[PDB]
Formats: C-alpha cells, sequence, structure tokens
RNA sequence: UUGGGCUACACACGUGCUACAAUGGACAAUACAAAGGGCAGCGAAACCGCGAGGUCAAGCAAAUCCCAUAAAGUUGUUCUCAGUUCGGAUUGUAGUCUGCAACUCGACUACAUGAAGCUGGAAUCGCUAGUAAUCGUAGAUCAGCAUGCUACGGUGAAUACGU
C-alpha cells in the first residue's frame, strides 16, 4: 500500500516517494523507474493506473519488505548463536572493526 | 582537578579530605569551575610532604602551596593561604562628579 | 581482506591433517591467528592460545558467524566495571 | 457467505461421527470490543471508527467495579457491539487483513469449550478501507461463537471455511 | 434495525462474472489472484492486493516467495569460499 | 621466541572534526593556483568494472614525463522549509588494496538502514588586513594507514573613537 508493501505518501514526487519504503535509496529508486521509463518531474504524484502495473510489479525484485527486518533478526541471530565473540562486542557500541570506546557512551547504549 | 599523586596512590581516603576542605569556602563563593591538586614524595631524603594547589576563579585564579612532614599536616598548613590569598576583593566605591 | 583467498599457516592444517581422517580428536591446542575457519576443522577442538592461555571451543556445525583467532576476547572482564 | 456453509458443513459432516444435521456447528455471535484505561476526547474517534468499520453503531459501557488506582470510577470505556445476522456471515469474509508480518493467526486455543477465536489488532486496515488519517491507531479485541461444545470442532469448521492455523 | 444510527455506501460497480447486478455488495480489485469478487459489504470497488490467495497463510502454504535464495548462496560461498 | 596488550568503558577534562539547511541540499556543463615527489619510483593513454581497484604498457632521475584534477566559484534544473534529498553517526550485507597475517586492532568501495541535532544556557576563547573566515593542494612519518603536523596557494570583509 499504496502501490506496493506499505505507507507510501501521496502527492510526492517519484525522487523519494520510492524511498520510504523499508529498503529502497536513491539510486536503486532510480533504477526501478528507470525499468518502467516513469519519473518525476516535479515534486509530486501524478502516477494514474497507466504505470500503475510496472510500478507495482517492478518493485517486486527484490526483499525491501519487514523479511529485511527478518533478514537481520536471523542474521544477528545466527551471529549470538554460536559463540559468539562479535554478537558480545554487538552490545557495547563496537562493529566488527573496533570503536575504541572512551566518548562512546553513546547512541548504542545509555 | 586532576587529583594526582606522584609516587603516592590517591586513595579515596585522600579524595574525600580534600574536597571536603575546599567545601568550606562555599563562604565564598564556590562558583566551582574547577581545582587542581600536586602531591608528591620528594625525597631529601627527610623527604617531604609536599602540597601544591591552584584555584581558577572569576576572571582569574589563585595558586597555593606548601610543603610539611605529611599529607595532612600539609593540607591544613596550605589551607588558611587560599584563602587569605582570595580574600579580599572588591568595593571599590563609587564616583566621579564630574 | 585477502588476496584471493581463503588461508592458513600451513602447520596447523598440516596438524589437523593427521588428525582428522581417522577416529577424530576432541583435542587440539595452538596459537592460531593467521588460520580460520573452513569445512575442513569440524567435528574436531581446537583451544586458541589467547595470550595467557588456550580455553576449549568445540568446532560446531554452522560456526560461519565466527572464526578461529578468538572467542572470549582477551579484554576479558570487560575491561570495564559495568 | 453461506454458500460455503453447504461446503464445510458436508465435509464436518462426513468428518465426525455425526447421524443428523441439527448435531452441526454454525455461523454464531461475533462481538466486537474495545476500551481504554480513560478516554475524555478520544472515545469519539473511536466509535465513529467503528460507525465506518461497520455501518452500525456501538454501546458506551460505564463501570462497576470499584477502580481507584488507576482513577476513579464510573469513568466510561469500552465499545461493544453485535454483529449477528447473516450481515455477520458477509463479515466473515472481510479477511483480507495481512497488513505487516500477519503469519500468526494464533492456533493457541481461546475457550477451550467451542470457541475457538482470535483477538485481532490494528485499526489501520481491516482487510479493507486503508484510511491513511489516524489521529490514533488501537487494537480490536474480537471475540467468536459457534453453537458447539469443544473446541477443535471449531476449528476443523472455520477452518474448512478458509481460516489458517498457523 | 433502528432508523438514523445507520449510515451506507455507493462507488461503483459491480462484476462481469454473474447477471448483472449489483447485491449490494462488493468488487474486488487485485493482480495477485485477479478475482472480481462481488463479496463485500460495504461498497464495491476497492483497489486491494491480496485476495486471500497471494500469500502462504490464508489459503495455506504457497511457494509464493524466495525467500529460499539466501540459504543457498553464502552456504555455497563458505562452501567453496569464505571465514 | 609464538600469542596477547599498550585501543577495554558508568563516566569526566582538554583539543579538534561533522551536522543542526534555502546565503542552502540533489543533479548536469564550465573557468582559475602555488608548491613539491619520483628509480625502479612516478605508472600517460587504452582496456575491465557501480567504484575501491585490476590488465597493459609510452615517457621520465626532470623547467621537460608522470604524479594531478584544483575546490570555493560560474552556468543552469530541481528540491520549496519537514527532523526535510537537512542530517550522517549506527549496524549488517557484498567487495578492493596491502600485509605471511586486517577478529581483540588497517583503510576504502557498492547496497541498505537513518541516530541525535534547528545554532547552544551561565561562563568562556582568538583576531587589526590579504588579517580573520572559508575552500583546496602537496610533503614527511610509510608494507599498509593523519578529523594530526609542516609547507603551499585560491577566495576573502566588519572593527580600531579613545585608554
Amino acid at each position: 500500500a499504496r502501490i506496493a508493501g506499505v505507507d507510501i505518501p501521496r502527492e510526492k514526487r517519484v525522487v523519494i516517494s520510492l524511498t520510504y519504503i523499508y529498503g529502497i535509496g536513491t539510486s536503486t529508486a532510480q533504477k526501478i523507474l528507470e525499468e518502467a521509463n516513469v519519473s518525476a518531474d516535479t515534486r509530486v504524484k501524478d502516477l494514474t493506473d497507466d504505470e500503475l502495473g510496472r510500478i507495482r510489479e517492478v518493485v517486486d525484485g527484490y526483499k525491501v519488505e519487514g523479511d529485511l527486518r527478518r533478514e537481520t533478526n536471523l542474521n544477528i541471530k545466527r551471529l549470538m548463536e554460536i559463540s559468539s565473540y562479535r554478537g558480545i562486542r554487538h552490545r557495547r557500541g563496537l562493529p566488527v572493526r573496533g570503536q575504541k570506546t572512551k566518548n562512546n557512551a553513546r547512541t548504542r547504549k545509555g | 582537578f586532576e587529583i594526582h599523586g606522584d609516587n603516592l596512590t590517591i586513595t579515596d581516603a585522600i579524595r574525600n579530605y580534600i574536597e571536603e576542605k575546599i567545601g568550606k569556602l562555599e563562604r565564598y563563593f564556590n562558583d566551582v569551575p574547577n581545582a587542581v591538586a600536586h602531591v608528591k614524595v620528594k625525597t631529601y631524603s627527610n623527604s617531604a610532604t609536599k602540597i601544591e594547589v591552584t584555584i581558577p576563579l572569576k576572571n582569574v585564579t589563585l595558586r597555593a602551596e606548601e610543603r610539611n612532614d605529611d599529607l595532612y599536616a600539609g593540607i591544613d598548613l596550605i589551607n588558611n593561604k587560599l584563602e587569605r590569598q582570595v580574600r579580599k576583593y572588591k568595593t571599590r566605591i563609587n564616583r566621579k562628579s564630574r | 581482506s585477502i588476496k584471493k583467498g581463503p588461508f592458513v599457516d600451513e602447520h596447523l592444517m598440516k596438524k589437523v591433517e593427521a588428525q582428522e581422517g581417522s577416529e577424530k580428536k576432541q583435542v587440539i591446542k595452538t596459537w592460531s591467528r593467521r588460520s580460520t575457519i573452513f569445512p575442513n576443522f569440524i567435528g574436531h577442538t581446537f583451544a586458541v592460545y589467547d595470550g595467557r592461555k588456550h580455553v576449549p571451543v568445540y568446532v560446531t556445525e554452522d560456526m560461519v558467524g565466527h572464526k578461529l583467532g578468538e572467542f572470549a576476547p582477551t579484554r576479558t572482564f570487560k575491561g570495564h566495571v559495568a | 457467505k453461506e454458500k460455503f456453509n453447504t461446503e464445510v458443513t458436508e465435509n464436518l459432516m462426513k468428518k465426525f461421527n455425526y447421524s443428523s444435521v441439527m448435531e452441526v456447528p454454525k455461523i454464531d455471535k461475533i462481538v466486537v470490543n474495545m476500551g481504554v484505561g480513560d478516554a475524555v476526547q478520544n472515545s469519539k474517534v473511536l466509535d465513529n471508527a467503528v460507525e465506518e468499520l461497520e455501518l452500525i453503531t456501538g454501546q458506551k459501557p460505564l463501570v462497576t467495579k470499584a477502580k481507584k488506582s488507576i482513577a476513579t470510577f464510573r469513568l466510561r470505556e469500552g465499545m461493544p457491539i453485535g454483529a449477528k445476522v447473516t450481515l455477520r456471515g458477509e463479515r466473515m469474509y472481510e479477511f483480507l487483513d495481512k497488513l505487516i508480518s500477519v503469519s500468526l493467526p494464533r492456533v493457541r486455543d481461546f475457550q477451550g469449550v467451542s470457541k475457538k477465536a482470535f483477538d485481532g489488532r490494528g485499526n489501520y486496515t481491516l482487510g479493507v478501507k486503508e484510511q491513511l488519517i489516524f489521529p490514533e491507531i488501537d487494537y480490536d479485541k474480537v471475540s467468536k461463537v459457534r453453537g458447539m461444545d469443544i473446541v477443535i470442532v471449531t476449528t476443523a469448521n472455520t477452518d474448512e471455511e478458509a481460516r489458517e492455523l498457523l | 434495525m433502528k432508523q438514523g444510527i445507520h449510515p451506507e455506501y455507493h462507488q461503483v460497480i459491480f462484476l462481469d462474472t454473474t447477471t448483472n447486478f449489483k447485491f449490494l455488495s462488493g468488487s474486488t480489485k487485485t493482480s495477485s489472484e485477479m478475482m472480481e469478487w462481488e463479496d463485500g459489504k460495504e461498497y464495491p470497488v476497492i483497489r486491494l492486493d491480496i485476495s486471500s490467495d497471494s500469500h502462504p497463510f490464508y489459503t495455506g502454504r504457497q511457494k509464493f516467495a524466495a525467500a529460499d535464495g539466501r540459504v543457498e548462496r553464502f552456504n555455497k560461498k563458505f562452501g567453496l569460499k569464505s571465514n
């Protein structure tokens, strides 16, 4: 909903309309619209039924879904299952390369 | 203040003592931006108990030190110095005419 | 990363060569920082020298979100109170 | 619709050791319920939203159990409805409500005698009417009734009338 | 049913499968399983996504999506080369 | 000698960096420097690639050849005041280089995700003209690696009564 997935804004350009869905950025949007030969032009959702089929289906080429949230969940779940020496540093504020905690209180912690 | 101790390990006992004392200056005025303490065992070899203290003030600051036999005597002797080194300042008293 | 590609110290692998064909072992001591998991090491145990003392880690099935070089980071509780 | 009733009717009829038709379940009471800890301006958007989900109104319960810990007493709350006549038999098709991750149709059993039901969630859309204009969403407590005395009878019944178990 | 607390509906069209009536009932637009259901109380024309047959839940199990491709990729990846 | 650690974090101090936006963000075309490195190092063009990079190989111990193309800006288009195309931390996925070796502990590329934050409170710091402020450039330290240091330029004002 509207065309695809969930939570589309109305009367907004394609340039970011296709991006509020969980998994599209900015270039990938430009690709998928380039596939159905569509573009806004300029600040607004001008969409009729004409391009509606392709924008409803061409969006299906990826897992732009809560299944991507599911992808995250199952992957971190694979991490902390094993021993796991990075699921421990997954809680400190540390990615797998390290970040040297002195002023990282912080947004991955409180 | 970086209450650091050269060749003496700052306990909580020492921190408590120190901060406790400077609390008394809330008489004037605290206003607590910062404060420091340098303490050291400098062998003579009678060998010390050195105390040097720093007070940053409103629009100014006042350092203070002193040596004595032991830490507690050094903190008590250096006291009654960084009070009169502070008191007075102001007032100063109005004009011009004309 | 690595230059195409995965690798081993070529003594550890040469050891598990002797360990892995017969009735396998549940015991390997090592140092193992320049070597990492892949499906020949399965069914065995390892104990990488952390820096003070090795400690057992048994190779389980999908130990793939994980590697050989570390399993209990030598910062070791924590380093921090909280 | 009840055109399906004659289908799953006979599937159940062969299922159990029935020997006559009046031994059979039936589409019976559906009811809505809502509620709050308290509402002073909220309840209007609630029972209005219900007044669009269903094209007929609902009730306005008051309080009887002496509550003096969450708020005072007689603070109005709730909104029950009786969606009971073949209209009900048209509401039952209204399941189109895969919203976000609707994969949990809750086989976990309702009341242990011929009530196996689901207490659902989300005003966002109800298989219809994606409004995209809320002041506030709410869960939709919903129960369900069938004329029988054991729950698996209903499980088989409504499952064979296109419910998911899991 | 009382008179004055019951709202109603319109908009617009009925079917192409049965006799060309409108039985005060639905008209459901989908794409996955395009059934033009006249099965819906309030108002017929509706632009929806599922017919309870798209996904593998209402109808039941369906290989409607893969939903498998992730597993096999990295498996042969660390099957051949990784970690 | 092999491995760890010198980098852990409830926190605090200093110092710097980056955001809190239309004087602007996104995108297309286009003009301008200084300095200085290079021997097996500088790797021209071409070729591959979403790019990091990979292939090839002309030239050159330099007024030459290469490194290396300046950014701010100018021309336009759009965005039209949102926590927004602000924002850019976070975490994962897939990769490039180096290193025998990038997990504690290298950088970078592609995809996604989008935290806080609307100019900062009391208090407090520098600066008198090409200065401040801002945008770039190279060099060392070097296998790899600078929000740092040193050096180079581009653009570029307000104030200075009086003591």
